[PDB]
């Protein structure tokens, strides 16, 4: 969704993936801050207590026992944030059985959307692009460089497969709450597949840096219902 | 060794949670004075 | 062991030329975690004197006092070495009032 | 006199010329971050009109700056070329005539790089010099040639002085020190030079072929005629990713003196040190493409170079611990470079959780091209090697100069910049969490909260820096009045407990480096008679 | 050969290194003034180009 | 911090117009479209920092 | 007397242990005081749904 | 009523260029080439038409004119 | 040695060299070079007459650094036994970083040859381009190349033994013998068919084998000037880095084109 003002957190998930990213997050930050405590403890401590220290115990280098244990000690909390990282890579590639594709590519300082399906009556694929509202002609309530004049439509509860590509330089497909991002490079054609569960808008951005129409390419998608979906590729 | 640790201990601590609270907690005063 | 580490500074303490050589032990002898025992103590005394210098003589205790961890025993300290220390005529800190 | 500057041969001048063209190249690219700040302070095209280039131009200028003019001769041929030859005990250098165009091929590259921004394009393209954005058909100007033709420059100076380093520490030490028995400053040094020599020519062979590319039409990296424009990333990051470590492995042997000269105890396990400090160098030629998870790579190499990057953290750790065990039971003198180990200590271990929590391939699909990397390395780059770099100055200047500086008005600057640098780079990791992506003059109305926090605080960082500057000036004028009075501190090593204080003026400098022994300023000729170890 | 000669004239001339060879004031002085040409003919295309103007 | 602050604020009167969507008005209709979308279910989508 | 002995190696032990336990309840107030919290606000609107 | 191309062996990765350049040869292969049925040469063309960028159709559709397409459709 | 003969001379065996004004000459050089060369590819100056005058004076002056080179190690004598390890350790360190240069070309050939692109053919090398035939002579420079190294082998060891009439015929077979090489991939190249604007292919082919092709010609200047000196006894039986560098020069150089004659000749096919 909408970036808020002053928040410190990640956008509303609207798919099982944008989840898992967030619950991994914390895993991961459940254990920084046990040596962000513990370094920083001992930091504390060793400033205020042996600042005051006169004498200085100059003959303790070796330490057998205790350079065994923390050469030792991080190679175990290694292992532990390492499973839920490995499950979650290779559950995302899970393209076994989409229901329908869309084409992004983007040309510099904008963006193309086609739909190669033609599930639509028309037989015929539906392209149209999406430049950023200047600011002369902001309609009173809209959201400056976020909101386009055409935008892009999605179904809930589908398996949804993108296809990325460019034709003038690499701009990226970007979209914060959904966690998708891809090179979109100006040959290759690279894939993901999200599942969105809610309806509402999301906003994302361009990241790859394309020239100076870098900052205006906003990628406005929302999702609708199954039924409405249709009313709305058929009249495209 | 319990009486001598104890009187050296456990007032750092609170001295501990305080700085910490500082260096990591202060966008928390921003916001609250006057997120406007 | 602690016995072996007592019984060589006992020896390296006897051996000691000097002012830089006493200021020298003493401060190998205070540098290790273990607190000296007071037979190691007695020998740095005798030391002082033997090289001619009051104030290194006064910093024994006063090295022992921030060593010995204990306010009981700095006073166990205290007493076992109240006959060598009168005899020789070393004042403590507390007392000096420097 | 000319022959004294423009045709130098001793080392220490090469050293101090290294270092003067250093200030000012960092005062000159440490400007344009203030302009950058400026224009993100609000929404909307404040200051610059609505140039979205003149921003992108700006942007690089200041990175190059930075690195390859201030950091790589101030660490590597400032320190490295003064220092080096002392602590080992030679003479000079061993090549000491190729010493001189290592230094003098920088400022042809700084006449390259103004007159690339003058021409009418100018190169907006980043640091990262992309083919496809950077071609001749979207950058048709001669500007990126010129900004080509200086990163050559700074790669051949870069070269020769590397080569010069390797052969200057294996067969130009004293009578009794043998491999083993190094300093670590030298050990880092050694292991940055040879980072180097095999990291540079791969980025050589990159940017000519991008040059030849826009020029001698090659279809290099053109999509028609079958280039592959990621075919550069790997190139070009294979140089990269073992870069940002020739910028740190320097940064750690300065604190690795720092922290046991004003704390009176020896270093906890030299060796192991040194192993780390190896194996950082060594693995890390094995993880360049974390840079380019989200470029289309296969899972199972996503895997592989997820599990190999988070390796580096193991002996990076063990230099965390090591370093807070050597000061665990020592005395402890609060100095100003003390001051900055300790702030180093905190800072960079804040910076690399958060890169390690970027490692995970699976994760940074949250957080690629978005100001949370630029919080994370502007930690290690900004409060990591330049803290070090302060910490170097204020360690060795009386020593090198003779003239002290005041320690009260420098204790100021450190808390300027510590406070200062804490507000710039904190509040980004919450812009990026948002999505708030890199590279963009202007951005959207909600992200204007922490924005305006971070360009209150460049002006205080700027504000300690002039203050470094008239710490300069009150150095090199006056300096000698500063002993006399009661201005700054003499002595870096306080007496021992059982030391009295006219014992401690027989032995004044209790340290394990020639570089202390020598007089203030060290002698154009230091060594006549070899010096002699163990 | 000539080396013996050579090395007697090099050694004691209290002169720089590349002034030493009585042959060398014929490499020297053609040199300077071909390179004076080669580094501030470029320099002086450099205000034209600013401005833009293609020769 | 006090000298850095002051001249902060002075640089910042030599500096352009503010943009025509912080009025507080254009903030508050803001809003309305996100709320008839359902922006964020957890979290606000508040929009206001007049 | 007493013989005084390994003041360092407990005052080590207690300063490392401190330190996991600090920074445990640093650790656990994250994931049950606020991650927890997030995700019962986030079930609740799913289970709405 | 939705649905699209299914999950290919030989292609199982986020990379597809090949995906979409094999379908163009294979369809006009099917055809040119011992073009016996019309129905199995159907599986390319609602292949490539999808998964595709139109643009690269129209100048693979010039080149093979031409004469100059890289492919050997015969 | 009286002790007071022993102070009238260095106390250490590292060489210590007077201030000189090449350093900075080359490095001025290497700008009008740079900044010719980039108004030149635009226009700005209207023909190629400024950059053949930055190429002249930037050899020039690398020439005038080597001469001081000899000056100081024939005749004032400074590069002592220490010395002579930098220098060969030196030149070591520096034949490394030239292999990893040709590294990076070998890296570009296997990225585009394996997985070859969809806009050239489904094969490699691209449709429509008759590549050099490895047997029709680029083989006769295999044997050339090899031949190469077994002739200045014995007259390497022809110099340490002390006779120079087959010192002295050994590397002018080798000069000769390497400008045949020159000249023969000179008519290989002038004979091919397709050129370096010929897409991706050209690109990787023509720079591999021609920064050998550049590599080469800078060999026979160097074992050119090894032929003066050695006619005019320059060097002697025990002491020749300037050639001893020369020999790990042709040596190293001959293993790189077996390297490029297997996978952009062979495997390339
Ligand atoms: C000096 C500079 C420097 C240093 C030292 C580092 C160090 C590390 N960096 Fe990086 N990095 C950069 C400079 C640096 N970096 C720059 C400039 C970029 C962006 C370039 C661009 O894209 O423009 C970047 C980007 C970057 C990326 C790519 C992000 C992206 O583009 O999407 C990644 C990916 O993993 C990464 C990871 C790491 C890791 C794992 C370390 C490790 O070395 C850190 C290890 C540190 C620790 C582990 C903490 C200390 C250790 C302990 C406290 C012990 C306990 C630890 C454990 C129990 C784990 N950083
Ligand atoms: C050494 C490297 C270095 C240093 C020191 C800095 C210092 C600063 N940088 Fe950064 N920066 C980069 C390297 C560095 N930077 C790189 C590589 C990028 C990426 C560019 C790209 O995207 O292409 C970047 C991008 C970057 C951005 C993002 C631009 C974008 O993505 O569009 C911003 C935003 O505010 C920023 C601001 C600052 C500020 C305010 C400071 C300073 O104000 C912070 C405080 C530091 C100082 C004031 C310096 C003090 C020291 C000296 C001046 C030297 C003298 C001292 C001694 C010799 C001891 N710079
Ligand atoms: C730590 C050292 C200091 C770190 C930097 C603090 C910067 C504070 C700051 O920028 O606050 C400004 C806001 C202004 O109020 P606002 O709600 O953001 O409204 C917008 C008004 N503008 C920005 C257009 C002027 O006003 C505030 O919210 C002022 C809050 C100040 C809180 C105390 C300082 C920070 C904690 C210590
Ligand atoms: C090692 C780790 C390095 C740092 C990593 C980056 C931080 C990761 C997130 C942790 C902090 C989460 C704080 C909790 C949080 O978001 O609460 C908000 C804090 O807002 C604030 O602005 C308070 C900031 C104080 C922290 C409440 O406020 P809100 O964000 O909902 O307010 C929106 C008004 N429009
Ligand atoms: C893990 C995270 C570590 C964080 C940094 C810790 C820095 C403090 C290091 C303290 C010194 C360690 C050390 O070697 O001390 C040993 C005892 O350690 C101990 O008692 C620690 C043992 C491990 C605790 C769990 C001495 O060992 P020693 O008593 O054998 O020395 C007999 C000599 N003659
Ligand atoms: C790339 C340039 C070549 C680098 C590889 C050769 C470096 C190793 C040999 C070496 O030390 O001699 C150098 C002479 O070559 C040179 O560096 C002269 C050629 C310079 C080419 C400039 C373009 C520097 O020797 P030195 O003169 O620095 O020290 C002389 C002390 N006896
Ligand atoms: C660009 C890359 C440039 C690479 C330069 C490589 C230089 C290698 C040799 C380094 C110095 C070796 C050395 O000291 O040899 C001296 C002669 O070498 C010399 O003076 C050799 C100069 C000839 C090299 C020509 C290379 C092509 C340059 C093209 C322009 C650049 C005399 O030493 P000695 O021990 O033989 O003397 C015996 C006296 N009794
Ligand atoms: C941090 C929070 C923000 C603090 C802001 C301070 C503003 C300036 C005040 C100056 C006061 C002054 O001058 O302090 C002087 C004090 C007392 O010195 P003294 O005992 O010799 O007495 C002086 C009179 N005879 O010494 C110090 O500072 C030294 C202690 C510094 C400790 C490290 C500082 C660097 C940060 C490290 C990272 C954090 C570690 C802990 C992590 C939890
Ligand atoms: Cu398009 Cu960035
Ligand atoms: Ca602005
Ligand atoms: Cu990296
Ligand atoms: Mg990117």
């Amino acid at each position: 969704d909408v970036p808020t003002p002053y928040a410190c957190y990640f956008q509303d998930s609207a798919t099982p993936n944008q989840e898992g990213i967030l619950e991994l997050h914390d895993n991961i930050m459940f254990y920084l801050l046990v040596i962000l405590g513990l370094v920083s403890w001992m930091l504390y401590t060793i400033v205020m207590t042996y600042s005051k220290n006169p004498i200085a115990y100059k003959y303790i280098k070796h330490g057998q026992t205790i350079e065994v244990i923390w050469t030792i000690f991080p190679a175990v909390i290694l292992l532990i944030i390492a499973f839920p990282s490995f499950i979650l890579l290779y559950l995302c590639d899970e393209v076994i059985s989409p229901a329908m594709t869309i084409k992004a590519i983007g040309y510099q300082w904008y963006w193309k959307y086609e739909y190669s399906d033609f599930i639509n009556d028309s037989g015929e694929t539906v392209e149209f692009e999406s430049y950023v509202i200047p600011d002369e002609l902001l309609e009173e309530g809209q959201l400056r460089l976020l909101d386009t004049d055409t935008s892009m439509v999605v179904p809930v509860d589908t398996h949804i497969r993108f296809v990325v590509t460019a034709a003038d330089v690499i701009h990226d497909f970007a979209i914060p709450s959904l966690g998708i991002k891809v090179d979109a490079t100006p040959g290759r054609l690279n894939q993901v597949s999200a599942l969105i569960q809610r309806e509402g808008v999301f906003y994302g951005a361009c990241s790859e840096l394309c020239g100076t129409g870098h900052a205006n390419m906003p990628i406005k998608i929302e999702a609708v219902s199954l039924p409405k979906f249709l009313e709305w590729l058929n009249e495209q | 060794w319990v009486i001598t640790e104890g009187r050296r201990l456990i007032p750092e601590i609170f001295q501990w949670s305080a700085v910490l609270s500082v260096c990591l907690g202060w966008p928390g005063a921003v916001y609250f004075f006057s997120k406007a | 062991t602690f016995e072996e580490f007592t019984a060589r500074y006992e020896k390296e303490f006897d051996e000691a030329y000097d002012l830089f050589e006493v200021q020298r032990v003493l401060n190998n002898c205070f540098s290790y975690d273990l607190v000296p025992a007071p037979a190691v103590i007695e020998k740095a005394l005798r030391a002082a004197r033997r090289v001619n210098d009051l104030p290194t003589a006064i910093r024994v205790f006063e090295a022992l006092k921030y060593k010995v961890e204990n306010e009981d025993q700095y006073k166990a300290y205290l007493d076992e070495l109240k006959d060598v220390r009168q005899e020789l005529g070393v004042p403590l800190k507390e007392e000096l009032f420097p | 006199m000319v022959q004294r500057w423009l045709y130098s041969t001793n080392a220490k001048d090469i050293a101090v010329l290294y270092f003067m063209l250093a200030i000012f190249s960092g005062m000159a690219g440490t400007a344009m971050s203030l302009i950058i700040r400026l224009e993100l302070a609000a929404p909307g095209s404040q200051y610059l009109h609505g140039n979205s280039q003149l921003f992108n131009v700006l942007v690089v200028g200041h990175a190059v700056l930075m690195i390859f003019f201030l950091v790589m001769p101030a660490l590597i041929g400032g320190f490295g070329n003064y220092l080096l030859p002392l602590m080992i005990g030679a003479t000079d250098t061993a090549f000491p005539r190729i010493n001189n165009i290592a230094f003098w091929v920088l400022p042809m590259g700084l006449v390259c790089l103004v007159t690339s921004t003058l021409v009418e394009s100018g190169a907006g393209t980043g640091w990262t010099v992309y083919p496809p954005l950077s071609s001749i058909q979207a950058h048709s100007g001669p500007s990126v040639d010129l900004a080509i033709f200086a990163l050559h420059l700074t790669s051949i100076s870069s070269l020769l002085g590397a080569i010069n380093f390797i052969v200057t520490t294996l067969n130009m030490r004293t009578n009794g020190m043998t491999m083993h028995k190094l300093p670590l400053f030298v050990w880092s040094i050694f292991i940055t030079a040879f980072l180097l020599l095999l990291s540079l020519p791969v980025l050589s062979a990159g940017i000519t072929m991008l040059l030849l590319d826009r020029n001698f039409n090659t279809s290099f990296f053109e999509v028609s005629g079958g280039g592959d424009p990621i075919l550069y990333e790997h190139l070009f990051w294979f140089f990269g990713h073992p870069e940002v470590y020739i910028l740190i492995i320097p940064g750690f042997g300065i604190i690795s003196h720092v922290v046991s000269t004003y704390s009176k105890k020896p270093v906890f396990g030299e060796i192991s040190m040194v192993y780390a400090m190896a194996s950082i160098g060594l693995l890390g030629f094995l993880v360049w493409s974390h840079h380019m998870y989200i470029v289309g790579l296969d899972a199972d190499t996503r895997a592989y170079f997820t599990s190999a990057t988070m390796i580096i953290a193991i002996p990076t750790g063990i230099k965390i611990f090591s370093w807070l065990a050597t000061i665990h039971g020592g005395s402890i003198r609060l100095a100003t470079p003390m001051l900055y180990a300790i702030a180093f200590l905190f800072l960079f271990t804040m910076g690399g959780l958060t890169g390690v929590a970027l490692a995970n391939a699976s994760l940074d699909v949250a957080f690629h091209d978005t100001y949370y990397v630029v919080g994370h390395f502007h930690y290690v780059l900004s409060m990591g090697a330049i803290f070090s770099l302060f910490a170097g100055y204020y360690y060795w200047s009386p020593q090198i100069l003779g003239l002290n500086y005041n320690e009260k008005l420098a204790q100021i600057q450190f808390w300027l910049i510590f406070i200062g640098a804490n507000v710039i780079f904190f509040p980004m990791h919450f812009l990026g969490i948002n999505g708030m992506p890199r590279r963009i003059p202007d951005y959207p109305d909600a992200f204007a909260g922490w924005n305006y926090v971070a360009s209150i605080g460049s002006f205080i960082a700027t504000l300690s820096l002039f203050l470094f500057i008239y710490i300069l000036y009150d150095q090199l004028v006056n300096g000698l009045n500063n002993k006399v009075n009661n201005k700054s501190v003499i002595y870096n090593k306080a007496p021992d407990f059982v030391e009295s204080n006219t014992i401690f003026n027989l032995n004044t400098v209790k340290s394990s480096s020639i570089e202390f022994l020598l007089t203030s300023p060290p002698a154009v000729h230091s060594f006549n008679t070899p010096a002699v170890q163990s | 050969n000539k080396v013996i000669q050579l090395q007697k004239i090099f050694q004691s001339s209290t002169k720089p290194l590349w002034w030493r060879h009585p042959r060398s004031a014929l490499y020297l002085y053609p040199f300077y003034a071909i390179f004076a040409v080669a580094v501030v003919t470029p320099l002086l295309y450099i205000p034209n180009a600013i401005r833009g103007i293609k020769a | 911090l006090l000298f850095s602050v002051g001249l902060f604020a002075v640089v910042r009167m030599a500096g352009g117009q503010d943009a025509k969507t912080m009025n507080k008005e254009w903030q508050l209709k803001s809003d309305e479209y996100l709320k008839s979308k359902n922006a964020n279910p957890w979290g606000g989508y508040s929009q206001v920092q007049s | 007397i007493a013989p005084i002995t390994g003041t360092i190696k407990r005052r080590v032990i207690m300063d490392i242990v401190l330190g996991f336990s600090l920074g445990g309840v640093m650790a656990s107030y994250w994931w049950w005081g606020f991650h927890m919290d997030k995700i019962n606000k986030r079930e609740k609107f799913y289970a709405e749904l | 009523p939705l649905h699209t191309v299914g999950f290919d062996a030989r292609f199982p990765q986020q990379n597809q260029t090949k995906h979409c350049w094999q379908s163009y040869v294979d369809y006009h292969k099917c055809v040119n080439m011992k073009g016996e049925d019309f129905a199995p040469c159907k599986v390319f063309w609602k292949t490539y038409n999808a998964l595709c960028p139109l643009d690269w159709i129209e100048k693979w559709d010039d080149q093979r004119e031409k004469g100059i397409f890289a492919g050997d459709i015969n | 040695m009286t002790h007071l003969e022993r102070s009238r001379h260095q106390q250490h065996p590292f060489h210590m060299v007077m201030p000189s004004p090449w350093p900075i000459v080359v490095s001025f050089a290497l700008l009008s070079l740079a900044l010719s060369t980039a108004l030149t590819m635009h226009g700005y100056i209207g023909n190629m007459n400024m950059v053949y005058l930055a190429l002249f004076v930037l050899l020039t002056s690398s020439i005038l650094w080597f001469r001081d080179i000899v000056a100081e190690a024939t005749y004032l004598g400074d590069h002592t036994m220490a010395v002579r390890k930098g220098i060969n350790l030196g030149f070591l360190m520096f034949v490394l970083s030239e292999v990893l240069i040709f590294a990076g070309l070998f890296w570009a050939y296997f990225h585009s040859a394996m997985s070859p692109d969809v806009t050239l053919g489904a094969c490699w090398p691209p449709v429509g381009i008759e590549a050099v035939q490895p047997t029709e002579l680029p083989l006769l420079n295999t044997i050339i190349l090899l031949s190469s190294g077994a002739t200045v082998t014995y007259s390497h060891h022809a110099l340490i033994a002390g006779n120079r009439n087959k010192a002295l015929s050994g590397l002018l077979i080798t000069f000769w013998l390497i400008v045949i090489f020159v000249t023969c991939q000179y008519i290989e190249y002038t004979n091919a068919a397709f050129t370096i604007s010929d897409g991706v292919y050209g690109s990787v082919f023509y720079a591999g084998t021609g920064l050998h092709f550049l590599h080469m010609v800078m060999l026979a200047a160097m074992l050119g000037v090894n032929y003066w000196r050695m006619r005019n006894y320059h060097l002697t039986a025990g002491h020749h880095v300037g050639y001893e560098t020369t020999i790990i020069y042709t040596h190293v150089l001959d293993v790189i084109w077996l390297f490029l004659y297997v996978v952009f000749y062979w495997w390339g096919v």
